[PDB]
C-alpha cells in the first residue's frame, strides 16, 4: 500500500520496439550504484543484416532516465558456406528474456532461428547471452545435434529462465520434442569455461536436462514459465516450471529437484484452455522459511453472479508445509477480459511488516484497457486475499494494448531507502515504469482527561477576561512515532481537539476551552522517534449549571492527528505514508456527576444472568444456540457499561434477536482482540439505577476436539466506574450431545421373476448362469444421515439358501462400496459357476448369514453391500409346486457399536429392513 | 497399434505391400 | 396513524415516496400543522387531501407491442415471430417491483443456414470423405426439418508463420510436402470459400476441389475460423430470422488463446472481422487466438450455434470443449457407427430441444425474479430455462423486476432474449422517484427565515441545523419539544437516545460510523445482520435494520443465491429430477437419493420401472403418464415392436412386467450406444389360454 504513485521514474525506448517486454534489477557487485534492465525484443540494432534484432538496455536511476544498450552481440549472422547462413537473428527477439544475478546478466533470444549443420533448414532453437561486464559467452543448449521436431529443433530455449542461489541457471524451451517442453539446467562457471566460438553445439558438464516422454505429452510448452525455490529438505534451489497446455489443456506445473531433474511434485489446473501455469512465483509469504508456489491462469473462466462464465482469470495460491503437503487457495480476478494472472512478481517485504509480499497484475484490465498491477500483504495465515493497493497504467493505446504489468520485478531496494521497489512494463507503449516504496510509519496516540465525573458545583478554577471562577478540567494528550527504514528523526504533526463530540450537529456544546473559549483547538506538534510519549495538557471547563441543556449525555472528547507530509526523503519528494491498519484519532468520555449519591461516586451493583434454553447440542451439525442473558445494574449509576460475552474457541456470533418484544435489540459487537475473542454489547450510557435488561443471542457450535463434553462461557459487564464497575463472572456450560440418524435400506432388482422362464432348459451339471436363471440383485445399503458419526458398527444379513433341499438364489458373488468387511459362513459360489403366495423368510428356509463388519461412517457416508444371485430354476419347475407364487425374503439388520467421541452417553441403534424377490406364474 | 506424430496421416493402404507391419486397412485405403 | 409512511416520509414528498411503495403525500397547505404528511392513500382520504394536492404515483408494465406467435416459418404473409409481447414499458418506484410474462415458441419450417468449418490441415487427408457431395447429404438430411435451407463453407490450416509453417527449404512454402517428395498445397490461416448460398449444385463442385495443406504441429487452430466465421456475418451471409449453425470438423487437438506468443505473437484477439476481399484472414499472424469466453460472448452476440463434428480419437476432447461454451454439440465423424449423415440435423434437434433466456444490459440497479412454466401449468420457480422440448413447442416464463432505492436517470432499455434466436422482448424501465412538487415551488430564496430559508414542497425547511417548523428550531428553550412528540408513546425515554429533542423535530445525528435518520431516530443503517464478518452477507445494503439483498441473491441474511447451475446435473435435469433446488444447493427429497445433484440412488428400482411407464403410455395408450399427459414430454426413447425380442451379449437390459390385462409385456433397451437409448419391445405379450 505504501508505492509512491504521484512520483514514479518513466522510461521509455523506441516506438514498436516492445520496450518494457521483460523488465529486471542490475545489482552490480563493484559499484554502489543499481540499475533497470528492460528488454526490447522488437528493438533494431546495429547488427548488418539483422532487421528487428532486440536490445537489452540498462537505464541509469540517477536522473534524467537514461536507457542505453548494453552489447551483447554486435556481429550478424554467421555462415555455413559461401552463401548460406548457418544462423538467422533477424525477428529473434533477442531480449524478450532478462534475468540478472549479481554480475552476471542473461538474456536470451527466444525466436532465434538457425540452419542445421545438416540440411537447409530454419529451426528456432533460441539463444542466450551471458555478460560478466567484460566477458561475454554464448548459451544455447538446444542447438545440439539432436534437431527437429521430433528433437529440439523448436526448443525455443531462453523463452522463460531464471538463476539459483548457487549460480545455477535455469532455463525453460516449450518446443523440443514435438512442443513437449524442456528444462535445461547449467552452471554459470561451466557456462564460461566451456565456451568456444568455434564450436556451435557445445556439451557442458553437469547439465540437467528433461528428456523426451511418450507421444502423449506433445503439445504440452513445458517451460513456458519458470522460477526456483527449494520444496526439499536441501538447500539447494529446486525447478518450477509452468506446462500451460499439459493433461487434455487442463495445464500442470512441474516441480523438479535441484541436484539431479527429479519430479518431485505436480500442480494439474481445473479448467480446460485456462492456461494454468502461464506464470509461476516462488517466494516465502507466510514468514514460516518455506517456499511458496504461485500458478497463474488468466484465462480462467469462474462463475459471475448470475452463473455465467467469465474470463476473470485465477491465480492459484499454493502454501508449502512440513511435509510434502502444499494447502491451496485460489484468488480471482476482478474485471472481464483484465487476464488477472499474468504476471506474478515477488515483491520481498514491501512494508517490511515481517512477511514478504506480491504482486499480480491484470494487464488488459482497468479504464480503458489500460492495465491494473494489485499489490497483495501476506500475513502469518498466508495471503491476504484482499489487495492493498492499486496500480492503474497511465498511458492510451497507440496500435496495441499497452499491456502495463505484462512484465514485473521487484525485491530490491533501489532507492535504499530500507523498502524493496518495483518495477513494471508496458510493451504496448514501449515503457517501464518503476514505483518506489514509501516509509511505513506506527503512530500511538493516547488522550487522556482528568476526572471523567465532573462536578458542576465544584469551580475550583479561574476564567480569564471575567474571573467568575467556573469548573474545569485537563485535556492530556500523547503522540509517540516509529518506523523501519530511512526516515526523518522528528516528524510534525497537527492534533486536533473537538469537546462533546455527538453535539455540534447543531445542539449545544456544553464543554469550552479554558483560555480559548471554544470547544476546537488546534496544535503543530513535533516528536522524535522510538517511544518517549511526548504528552501536552490543555484546560476545558464545563458552561454554568442552568446554561446548557443536559446532564446524561456524556462529554466525548475527540483527538485526530494527521501528518504533513512534507519531511519527506529529499529524492522528489519520497513522503512516508501511516500504517494501513490504524486509528487516526482516538475518544475519551467525561461524564457530569448526577444521581452518585452523597458520597459523591456512583457505585453500582452490576449482576449477570442467563439460561440455557436447549441445555444439550449435537455434535456433527451447527446448532443454533440463543443464550438469553439478563444484565441489571441494582447500584447506582455504571458508565460505559458494556456486557462481555467471552465464546470459546469453538463458536461464533450470529446476531441479537428482534423477532420478539420481550428482548432488547443491544448493539452488539464481536471483538477478537488481545488473544482472546468475545461478544461486546451496549448496556448505556450510563446504564441507570434499577435498569434490567433483557435479550439473547444467536450463536453457531461446532465442536473443536472430538473428545470434548461441553462447551463453556463466560458472561460479566464491566464498567469504567472507579468502585464496584464489574459483576461477577458467570459461567453457562452446554453439554455435547451425539446424535446419529442411521437407517438401513434395500431393494431388489429385478423384484419379481415371471414363470416360466424363456429359453430355459435343464442342465444335467449347469456351467453357466444361462444354465441356471435370471440375475436376482440385492442391494443393501448402510447410510448415516445424522449429525455424530460412528467409528463401529456390525452388519448382519440372512439369506434364503436351501428350501427343502433345494436351492432358490444361488449367491454369485458379493461385492461392498465403502468401509466395510463381509464375511459368509457358507462358500460362495461352490460351484465355480463363470459370468394364494408363500413367504419363504430363513424362518422356514435354510439360511445363509453373512456378517460385515463396518467402520467409521461419518455425517453423509454410505455403506453399501451388492449381492448378485442367481434363481435355481430347477427347483421351481418340479413337485416343488408349479404354478404356486413363491416370496423370497431376505433380511438384513446393523447394530452401531462404537462412536469416535468418548466420555459422553452414547446409546446404541439398531435397525433391520427385508427385501423381497416375488417369484410368481404370469400363465399356466 | 502404430501412429504418427505432428500432422500426421496414415500414407495408403494396398495392404501387404506398401505398409510395413501397420495394424489396419479398409475404407479409402489407409494403413494402421 | 403510527404506520411506516408516517415515521421515515415526514421530511419532504422525494423521501416520502421512498419510504414504501405504498406511501402517498399531501402537496397543498390543507391545514398545514399538527397532521401527517407522508401517510397512506386512504389515511390521506379521510383528512381531505383529496384534490391533485395528493401526489401518489404507481408502478406498472405497459405492454407497447405484441405481435401474434407465428405458425410457420415461411414469410409468407408478414414475418416469423417466436417471442411475445416485444416491447413492455416499465415504470417503477422505489423498492417497487411489478411482474410481467413472456412467451416462446420454436416455430416449424424455420429457415436454416449452415457454415462449414474445414480442417484442411494433412492429419485431415484420411478424413476428407465427409466433405464429399456435402450439400447433398445437408440437403438430405435437412429437408424433413426445414425448407430454405442455406449452406457455405470455409477452410483452416493454422497460423502461417513460424513453428507452425514449412518455410525453411524455399521449395516448401509452395509446396509444404516438399519432403515424402509429395504435393501438397500452401498453408493459410482462414480462407473463405463459398458464401451461403441455395445451390447444392455449385457447393458440392466447390467442396470436391478441396486438398489438404501441411504444417508441423498438431494443433490447428481453427479457432481463428470459427471467430472469423462469426463476426464477419456480412461476408458469410447470415441471414436474419434464420437458425445459424457453425459447424466445426477436425482431426487432432487446437490451439488455444496464449499460444501464439511462441510464435511472437502477443496481441489478443479483438473479435472483430478481419477478413478482407481477398477472402483471407488478414490479421492470423498479428493476433492471437481467441480466447473461449471471446468465442462465448461473439457465438452468442451474433446468435450462432457452434457444432463440433470431430473424429472418435479426439471427441472426448471437444466434449470436454463444448461443456465450457453453452450449448454447442459435439458428434462422430466415422462410417463405423450408426449416423453419419444424419450428423447435424441430430445436432440440431438438440440445439432446438432448449429453452433458455438471456439478459442484455440490465440496469445494475434492477433485479429480475423467473418462474417458469414448461409443460401443461407446471409452475417451476427460479428456472429461466426450459428443456426437452420439441421443434415446435411452446413454453411460458413469468418474470419479477424489482429494483432497490431507485436511481435518477433518464429511462434506459434491456434485453430479454432467447439464446440463439433473433427475436426478444425489449423492456424499457423508467424509474419514477420524484414528485411534481420541486418544480411547482416558489424559488428557494428569501423565504421563511431571516436570511436564506428554503422550502415550498410541502413545509418550511429554513437554514441549517434549525429548520424551524415555520422557521427557526432554536437553541435551548424547552420550547415546543415537551416529549409529546418525539417517542413513539409517552412512557418511553426521547427520540430513541443517540438523540435529544430540541424542538419538535429531533437531529439525532450524532455522529456514530455510518449514518443515522428517523423521526424518532430508530432507524439503524448499520447493524443489520451479519452471516459471516460482513453485514448482510456483503451481498445486500443496509436499510433500517432490514438487508436489501444485491441482484441474485435472497434472504433475510442475503445469503441464498437465485443460481441453479450448481443444481443441475451431468444429464440436464435439475438435482436429477430427484430434489428441488434451494439456495444453489439441491436438497434431495426422495427416498435413499443423496449427492450433490442427487446422482446417487442405489435404492432407488431399476429403470424397469419408469421405462415400462413409456411402454404403456406410447405403445398401449395407458398408464399414469397419459393421465398427466407427460407422455410427450417424459418418453423421448424411440420404442419398436421387434417381434419376439432380439438379443446379444453386449450389455442389452431385459425388463419384463404384467399389465393390466394379466399380459406379460418383455422389453429390452439397448443403452446409449451413440447417446440414443432405444427400446424394443415384444409384440404377443404372454397372454393366458382360454
Ligand atoms: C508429474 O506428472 C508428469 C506427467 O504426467 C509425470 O511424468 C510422467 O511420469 C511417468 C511415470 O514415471 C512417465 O512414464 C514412464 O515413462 C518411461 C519412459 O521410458 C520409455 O522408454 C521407451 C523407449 O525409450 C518407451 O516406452 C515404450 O512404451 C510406450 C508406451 O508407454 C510405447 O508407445 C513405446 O513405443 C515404447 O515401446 C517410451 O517412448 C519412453 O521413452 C517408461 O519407461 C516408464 O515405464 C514405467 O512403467 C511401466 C508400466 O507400464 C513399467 O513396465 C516400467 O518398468 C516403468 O516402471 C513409464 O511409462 C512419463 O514418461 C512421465 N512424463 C513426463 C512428461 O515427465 C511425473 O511422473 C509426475 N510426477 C509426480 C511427482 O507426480
Ligand atoms: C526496424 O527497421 C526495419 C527496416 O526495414 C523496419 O521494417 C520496416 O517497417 C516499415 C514500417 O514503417 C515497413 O514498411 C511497410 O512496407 C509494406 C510493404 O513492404 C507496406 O505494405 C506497409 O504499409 C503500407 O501500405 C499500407 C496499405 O497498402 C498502408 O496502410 C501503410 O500506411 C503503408 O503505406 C509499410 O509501408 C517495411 O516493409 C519494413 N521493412 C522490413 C520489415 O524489412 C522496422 O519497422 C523497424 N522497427 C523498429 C522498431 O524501428
Ligand atoms: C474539583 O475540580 C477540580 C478541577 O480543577 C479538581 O482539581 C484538579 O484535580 C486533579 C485530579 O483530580 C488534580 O490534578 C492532579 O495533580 C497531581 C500532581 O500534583 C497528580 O498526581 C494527579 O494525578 C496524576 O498523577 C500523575 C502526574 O504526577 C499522572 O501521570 C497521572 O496519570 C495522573 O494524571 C492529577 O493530575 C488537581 O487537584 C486539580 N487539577 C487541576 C488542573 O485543576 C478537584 O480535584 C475537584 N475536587 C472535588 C472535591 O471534586
Ligand atoms: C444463511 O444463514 C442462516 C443463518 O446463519 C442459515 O440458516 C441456518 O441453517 C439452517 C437453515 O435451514 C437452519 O437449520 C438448523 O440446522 C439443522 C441441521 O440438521 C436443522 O435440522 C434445524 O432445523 C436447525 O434449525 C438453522 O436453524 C439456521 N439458523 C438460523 C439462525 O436461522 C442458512 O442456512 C444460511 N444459508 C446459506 C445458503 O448459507
Ligand atoms: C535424485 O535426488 C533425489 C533426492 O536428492 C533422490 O531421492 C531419493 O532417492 C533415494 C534412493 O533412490 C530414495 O530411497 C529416496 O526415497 C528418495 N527420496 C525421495 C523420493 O523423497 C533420487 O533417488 C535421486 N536420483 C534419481 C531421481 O535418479
Ligand atoms: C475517526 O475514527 C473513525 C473510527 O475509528 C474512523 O472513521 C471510520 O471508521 C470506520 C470504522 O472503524 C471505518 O470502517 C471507516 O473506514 C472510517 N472512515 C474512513 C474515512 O476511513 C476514522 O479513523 C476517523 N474518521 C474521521 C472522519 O475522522
Ligand atoms: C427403525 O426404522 C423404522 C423405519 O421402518 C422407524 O420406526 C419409526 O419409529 C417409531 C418406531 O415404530 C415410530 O414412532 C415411527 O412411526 C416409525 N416409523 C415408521 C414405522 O414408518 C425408526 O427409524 C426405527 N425404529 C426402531 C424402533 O428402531
Ligand atoms: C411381494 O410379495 C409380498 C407378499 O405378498 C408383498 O408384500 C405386500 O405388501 C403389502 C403392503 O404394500 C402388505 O399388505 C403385505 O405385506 C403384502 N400384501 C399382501 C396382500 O399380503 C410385496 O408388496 C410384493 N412385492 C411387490 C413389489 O409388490
Ligand atoms: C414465482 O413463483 C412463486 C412460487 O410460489 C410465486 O409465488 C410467490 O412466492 C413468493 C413467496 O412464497 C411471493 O412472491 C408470494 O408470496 C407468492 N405469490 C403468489 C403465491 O401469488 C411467485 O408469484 C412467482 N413470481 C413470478 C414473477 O412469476
Ligand atoms: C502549524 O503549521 C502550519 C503549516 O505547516 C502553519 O500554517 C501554522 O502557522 C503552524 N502553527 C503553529 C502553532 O506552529
Ligand atoms: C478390513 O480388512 C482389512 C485387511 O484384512 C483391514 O486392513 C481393514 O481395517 C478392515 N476393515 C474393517 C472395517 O474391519
Ligand atoms: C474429458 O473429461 C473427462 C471428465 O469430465 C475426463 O475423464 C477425460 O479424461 C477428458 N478427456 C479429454 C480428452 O479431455
Ligand atoms: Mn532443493
Ligand atoms: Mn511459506
Ligand atoms: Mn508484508
Ligand atoms: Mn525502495
Ligand atoms: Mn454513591
Ligand atoms: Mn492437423
Ligand atoms: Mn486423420
Ligand atoms: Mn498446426
Amino acid at each position: 500500500f505504501n508505492l509512491d504513485v504521484d512520483s514514479p521514474a518513466e522510461y521509455s525506448g523506441p516506438e514498436g520496439s516492445y520496450f518494457g517486454f521483460a523488465v529486471d534489477f542490475f545489482v552490480p557487485s563493484a559499484s554502489s550504484r543499481m540499475f533497470l534492465l528492460v528488454g526490447a525484443p522488437k528493438a533494431n540494432t546495429t547488427q548488418p543484416g539483422i532487421v528487428e534484432g532486440g536490445q537489452v538496455l540498462k537505464c541509469d536511476w540517477s536522473s534524467t532516465r537514461r536507457c542505453q544498450p548494453i552489447e551483447f552481440d554486435a556481429t550478424g549472422n554467421r555462415d555455413y558456406a559461401k552463401d548460406d547462413p548457418l544462423e538467422f537473428k533477424s525477428h529473434q527477439w533477442f531480449g524478450a528474456s532478462v534475468r540478472s544475478k549479481q554480475d552476471k546478466i542473461l538474456a536470451c533470444a527466444p525466436l532465434y532461428h538457425w540452419r542445421t549443420e545438416m540440411k537447409q533448414e530454419r529451426e528456432p532453437v533460441g539463444t542466450c547471452f551471458l555478460q560478466d561486464g567484460t566477458k561475454t559467452v554464448e548459451y544455447a543448449p538446444c542447438r545440439s545435434q539432436d534437431i527437429d521436431a521430433d528433437g529440439q529443433g523448436f526448443c525455443q530455449g531462453g523463452f522463460s529462465i531464471d538463476f539459483t542461489k548457487a549460480d545455477r541457471v535455469l532455463l525453460g524451451g516449450p518446443g523440443s520434442f514435438y512442443w513437449q517442453g524442456q528444462l535445461i539446467s547449467d552452471q554459470v562457471a561451466e557456462i564460461v569455461s566451456k565456451y568456444d566460438p568455434n564450436v556451435y553445439s557445445i556439451k557442458y558438464n553437469n547439465q540437467l536436462a528433461t528428456r523426451t516422454a511418450q507421444a502423449i505429452f506433445d503439445d504440452s510448452y513445458l517451460g513456458y514459465s519458470v522460477a526456483v525455490g527449494d520444496f526439499n529438505g536441501d538447500g539447494i534451489d529446486d525447478f518450477v516450471s509452468g506446462v500451460p497446455r499439459a493433461a487434455r489443456t487442463l495445464g500442470m506445473v512441474y516441480i523438479y529437484d535441484g541436484k539431479n531433474m527429479s519430479s518431485l511434485y505436480n500442480f494439474t489446473g481445473e479448467q480446460m484452455a485456462a492456461y494454468f501455469g502461464f506464470s509461476v512465483a516462488a517466494t516465502d509469504i507466510n514468514g514460516d522459511d518455506y517456499a511458496d508456489v504461485f500458478i497463474g491462469a488468466p484465462l480462467f473462466m469462474d462463475r459471475g453472479s448470475d452463473g455465467k462464465l467469465q474470463e476473470v482469470g485465477q491465480v492459484s495460491v499454493s502454501l508449502q508445509r512440513a511435509s510434502g503437503d502444499f494447502q491451496t487457495t485460489k484468488l480471482n480476478g476482478f474485471e472481464v477480459f483484465a487476464r488477472f494472472g499474468s504476471a506474478i512478481a515477488p515483491l520481498g517485504d514491501l512494508d517490511q511488516d515481517g512477511f514478504n509480499d506480491i504482486a499480480i497484475a491484470a494487464p488488459y484490465g482497468g479504464e480503458d484497457k489500460k492495465g491494473i498491477v494489485y499489490i497483495f500483504n501476506g500475513r502469518s495465515t498466508g495471503l491476504n486475499a484482499v489487495p492493498s493497493q492499486i496500480l492503474e497504467g497511465q498511458w492510451a493505446a497507440r496500435s496495441m494494448p499497452p499491456s502495463f504489468g505484462y512484465s514485473m520485478k521487484g525485491a530490491t531496494d533501489i532507492d535504499k531507502n530500507g523498502y524493496p521497489d518495483l518495477i513494471v512494463g508496458a510493451f504496448g507503449v514501449d515503457r517501464a515504469i518503476l514505483y518506489r516504496a514509501r516509509p511505513v510509519i506506527t503512530v500511538n496516540a493516547g488522550l487522556e482527561v482528568y476526572p471523567s465525573i465532573l462536578n458542576q458545583d465544584n469551580k475550583t478554577c479561574s476564567l480569564p477576561g471575567t474571573a467568575l471562577k467556573v469548573s474545569c478540567f485537563n485535556v492530556r494528550f500523547c503522540l509517540k512515532a516509529d518506523g523501519k527504514g530511512v526516515l526523518p528523526r522528528k516528524l510534525n504533526f497537527q492534533v486536533e481537539l473537538l469537546l462533546d463530540k455527538l453535539k455540534q450537529k447543531g445542539a449545544i456544546r456544553r464543554a469550552l476551552f479554558l483560555y480559548s473559549r471554544s470547544p476546537s483547538h488546534s496544535k503543530n506538534m513535533t516528536i522524535s522517534r522510538g517511544g518517549l510519549m511526548q504528552c501536552e495538557e490543555l484546560i476545558a471547563y464545563l458552561r454554568d449549571e442552568s446554561e446548557f441543556r443536559d446532564k446524561l449525555t456524556p462529554i466525548t472528547i475527540f483527538m485526530e492527528y494527521r501528518l504533513d507530509y512534507r519531511t519527506a526523503a529529499d529524492t522528489t519528494g519520497l513522503q512516508p505514508i501511516l500504517n494501513q491498519f490504524t486509528p487516526a484519532n482516538i475518544s475519551r468520555q467525561a461524564h457530569i456527576l448526577l444521581d452518585c449519591g452523597e458520597d459523591n461516586v456512583c457505585k453500582p451493583k452490576l449482576e449477570v444472568s442467563v439460561d440455557s434454553d436447549q441445555k444439550k447440542i449435537y455434535i456433527g451439525d451447527d446448532n443454533p444456540l440463543t443464550l438469553i442473558v439478563k444484565a441489571q445494574n441494582q447500584g447506582e449509576g455504571a458508565y460505559e457499561a458494556e456486557l462481555i460475552v467471552s465464546i470459546p474457541l469453538q463458536a461464533d456470533f450470529i446476531g441479537v434477536v428482534r423477532n420478539n418484544e420481550a428482548l432488547a435489540r443491544l448493539s452488539c459487537a464481536f471483538k477478537t482482540e488481545n488473544q482472546t475473542r468475545q461478544v461486546v454489547c451496549d448496556l448505556g450510557n450510563p446504564m441507570k439505577a434499577g435498569t434490567q435488561l433483557l435479550a439473547g443471542l444467536r450463536f453457531s457450535v461446532h465442536q473443536q476436539s472430538e473428545m470434548d463434553t461441553s462447551v463453556k462461557f463466560d458472561l460479566q459487564i464491566q464498567s469504567s466506574n472507579l468502585f464496584d464497575k464489574v459483576s461477577p463472572v458467570v459461567s453457562h456450560k452446554v453439554d455435547l450431545a451425539v446424535l446419529a440418524a442411521v437407517e438401513i435400506r434395500g431393494v431388489s432388482s429385478p423384484d419379481h421373476v415371471f414363470l416360466p422362464i424363456p429359453n430355459w432348459e435343464h442342465k444335467e451339471n449347469p456351467e453357466t448362469e444361462e444354465d441356471v436363471g435370471p440375475v436376482v440383485q440385492h442391494i443393501y445399503e448402510l447410510r448415516n444421515n445424522g449429525p455424530s458419526s460412528f467409528s463401529k458398527a456390525m452388519l448382519h444379513l440372512q439369506w434364503p439358501y436351501k428350501y427343502n433341499n433345494n436351492t432358490l438364489l444361488y449367491i454369485l458373488h458379493y461385492d461392498i462400496d465403502g468401509p466395510m468387511n463381509c464375511t459368509s459362513d457358507m462358500e460362495i459360489n461352490p460351484l465355480r459357476i463363470k459370468i394364494d403366495i408363500h413367504t419363504l423368510g430363513c424362518g422356514v428356509a435354510q439360511c445363509l448369514k453373512i456378517v460385515c463388519q463396518v467402520g467409521r461412517l461419518d455425517r453423509g457416508k454410505s455403506a453399501i453391500l451388492y449381492v448378485k444371485s442367481l434363481l435355481w430354476t430347477e427347483t421351481f419347475m418340479n413337485k416343488e409346486n408349479q404354478n404356486h407364487s413363491y416370496s423370497l425374503k431376505s433380511s438384513a439388520s446393523f447394530n452401531v457399536i462404537e462412536f469416535p467421541y468418548k466420555n459422553l452417553p452414547i446409546e446404541d441403534i439398531t435397525n433391520s429392513t427385508l427385501v423381497t424377490t416375488n417369484v410368481t406364474w404370469g400363465i399356466q | 497399434c502404430p501412429q504418427g506424430r505432428g500432422d500426421w496421416a496414415p500414407t495408403s493402404c494396398k495392404q501387404d505391400s506398401d505398409c510395413l507391419a501397420g495394424c489396419v486397412c479398409g475404407p479409402n485405403g489407409f494403413c494402421g | 396513524g403510527p404506520n411506516i409512511c408516517t415515521t421515515r416520509g415526514v421530511s419532504s414528498c422525494q423521501q416520502c415516496l421512498a419510504v414504501s411503495p405504498m406511501c402517498a403525500w399531501c402537496s397543498d397547505e390543507a391545514l398545514p400543522l399538527g397532521s401527517p404528511r407522508c401517510d397512506l392513500k386512504e389515511n390521506l382520504l379521510k383528512d381531505n387531501c383529496a384534490p391533485e394536492s395528493i401526489e401518489f404515483p404507481v408502478s406498472e408494465a405497459r405492454v407497447l407491442e405484441d405481435r401474434p406467435l407465428s405458425d410457420k416459418g415461411s414469410g409468407d404473409s408478414s414475418q416469423v415471430t417466436q417471442v411475445s409481447p416485444q416491447r413492455i414499458a416499465l415504470r417503477l418506484r422505489p423498492d417497487d417491483s411489478k411482474n410481467f410474462s413472456i412467451q416462446v415458441r420454436q416455430v416449424e419450417d424455420y429457415p436454416v443456414d449452415i457454415y462449414y468449418l474445414m480442417d484442411l490441415s494433412y492429419s485431415m487427408k484420411d478424413d476428407l470423405w465427409s466433405i464429399q457431395n456435402l450439400g447433398t447429404k445437408l440437403a438430405t438430411q435437412m429437408r424433413k426439418l426445414t425448407s430454405n435451407l442455406r449452406i457455405g463453407f470455409g477452410a483452416f490450416v493454422d497460423k502461417p508463420v513460424s513453428p507452425y509453417m514449412y518455410i525453411s527449404p524455399p521449395e516448401a512454402l509452395e509446396n509444404p510436402c516438399y519432403d515424402m517428395k509429395t504435393t501438397c498445397l500452401p498453408m493459410f490461416g482462414y480462407k473463405h470459400v463459398l458464401t451461403l448460398t441455395d445451390q447444392v449444385t455449385r457447393f458440392n463442385e466447390e467442396v470436391k476441389k478441396q486438398s489438404v495443406s501441411r504444417n508441423r504441429d498438431a494443433p490447428e487452430g481453427g479457432f481463428d475460423a470459427i471467430m472469423q466465421a462469426t463476426v464477419c456475418d456480412e461476408k458469410i451471409g447470415w441471414r436474419n430470422d434464420a437458425s445459424h449453425l457453425l459447424v466445426f470438423t477436425t482431426d487432432a487437438k487446437t490451439h488455444i488463446a496464449l499460444d501464439g506468443r511462441l510464435a511472437g505473437i502477443v496481441q489478443p484477439n479483438d473479435g472483430q472481422c478481419h477478413v478482407g476481399s481477398d477472402n483471407h484472414y488478414s490479421a492470423s499472424t498479428t493476433m492471437d487466438y481467441p480466447s473461449l469466453g471471446l468465442m462465448t460472448e461473439k457465438l452468442s452476440q451474433k446468435n450462432i450455434n457452434l457444432i463440433f463434428a470431430v473424429t472418435e480419437n479426439v471427441v472426448n476432447l471437444y466434449q470436454n470443449y463444448s461443456e465450457l461454451i453453452p450449448g454447442t454439440t459435439v458428434g462422430v465423424l466415422s462410417m463405423d457407427s450408426s449416423n453419419v449423415l444424419q450428423l447435424i440435423v441430430d445436432a440440431y434437434g438438440k440445439i432446438r430441444s432448449k429453452v433458455e433466456l438471456e439478459v442484455r444490459d440490465l440496469p445494475e440497479e434492477l433485479s429480475l425474479s423467473f418462474n417458469a412454466t414448461c409443460l401443461n401449468n407446471e409452475v417451476i420457480p427460479g428456472l429461466k430455462s426450459c428443456m426437452g422440448l420439441k421443434i415446435g413447442d411452446t413454453v411460458s416464463f413469468s418474470i419479477e423486476a424489482k429494483v432497490r432505492g431507485c436511481p435518477q436517470e433518464k429511462e434506459k432499455s434491456f434485453t430479454i432474449k432467447p439464446v440463439g434466436f433473433k427475436d426478444s422482448l425489449i423492456v424499457q424501465v423508467t424509474f419514477d422517484c420524484d414528485c411534481a412538487c420541486q418544480a411547482q415551488a416558489e424559488p428557494n430564496s428569501h423565504r421563511c427565515n431571516n436570511g436564506n430559508g428554503t422550502f415550498e414542497c410541502g413545509v418550511c425547511r429554513c437554514g441549517p441545523g434549525w429548520l424551524g417548523s415555520q422557521c427557526e428550531c432554536s437553541e435551548e428553550d424547552y420550547r415546543p419539544s415537551q416529549q409529546d412528540e418525539c417517542s413513539p408513546r409517552e412512557g418511553q425515554p426521547v427520540c430513541s437516545q443517540r438523540g435529544e429533542c430540541l424542538c419538535g423535530q429531533c437531529v439525532c445525528h450524532s455522529s456514530d460510523f455510518g449514518k443515522i435518520t428517523g423521526k424518532y431516530c430508530e432507524c439503524d443503517d448499520f447493524s443489520c445482520v451479519r452471516y459471516k464478518g460482513e453485514m448482510c452477507s456483503g451481498h445486500g445494503q443496509c436499510s433500517c435494520g432490514d438487508c436489501l439483498c444485491d441482484s441474485d441473491w435472497t434472504g433475510y441474511y442475503c445469503n441464498c443465491t437465485t443460481r441453479t447451475d450448481t443444481c443441475m446435473s451431468s444429464n440436464g435435469l435439475l438435482c436429477s429430477g430427484r430434489g428441488k433446488c434451494e439456495c444453489g444447493s439441491c436438497v434431495c427429497i426422495q427416498p435413499g437419493s443423496y449427492g450433490d445433484t442427487c446422482e446417487k440412488c442405489p435404492t432407488c428400482p431399476d429403470a424397469c420401472t419408469f421405462k415400462k411407464e413409456c411402454v404403456e403410455c406410447k405403445k398401449f395408450d395407458r398408464g399414469a403418464l397419459h393421465d398427466e399427459n407427460t407422455c410427450n414430454r417424459y418418453c423421448r426413447d424411440e420404442i419398436e415392436s421387434v417381434k419376439e425380442l432380439k438379443d446379444t451379449g453386449k450389455d442389452a437390459v431385459n425388463c419384463t412386467y404384467k399389465n393390466e390385462d394379466d399380459c406379460v409385456v418383455r422389453f429390452q433397451y439397448y443403452e446409449d450406444s451413440s447417446g440414443k437409448s432405444i427400446l424394443y419391445v415384444v409384440e404377443e405379450p404372454e397372454c393366458p389360454k382360454g
